[PDB]
């Protein structure tokens, strides 16, 4: 993946999104913004120009799974990557993230090192 | 856990 690919950090807890924004940036990924929710998020990617997702599975007004949705659903923003952050790693919420679309699933908190292994085998899989 | 984690592993995350 190109350093410059353009994430979107969706979480309605500011510390978390600033945490996985250090993340990214230890990886050498430092294009990065942030969204409070899913409602938000989508306002944001109609902007353009965004590569990748992270967001969390719990949000208001839109969570995360709504938002996996939309995104998949849209002529433009259907094959951006998405992964999908929770607090708890659950049969049914996994089933159901696999079913919506997610390009990944992982529990929080996770190390970079974590972080890394899921884009890489997201790039891997899309080719990117 | 266990199955978790398989499940996990067989879809690819």
């Amino acid at each position: 993946a190109d350093k410059e690919l353009k994430f979107l950090v969706v979480d309605d807890f500011s510390t978390m999104r600033r945490i996985v924004r250090n993340l990214l940036k230890e990886l050498g990924f430092n294009n990065v913004e942030e969204a409070e929710d899913g409602v938000d998020a989508l306002n944001k990617l109609q902007a353009g120009g965004f590569g990748f997702i992270i967001s969390d599975w719990n949000m208001p007004n839109m969570d995360g799974l709504e938002l996996l949705k939309t995104i998949r659903a849209d002529s433009a923003m259907s094959a951006l990557p998405v992964l999908m952050v929770t607090a708890e790693a659950k049969k049914e919420n996994i089933i159901a993230a696999a079913q919506a679309g997610a390009s990944g699933y992982v529990v929080k908190p996770f190390t970079a090192a974590t972080l890394e292994e899921k884009l890489n085998k997201i790039f891997e899989k899309l080719g990117m | 856990q266990d199955q978790v984690d398989d499940l996990l592993d067989s879809l690819g995350f």
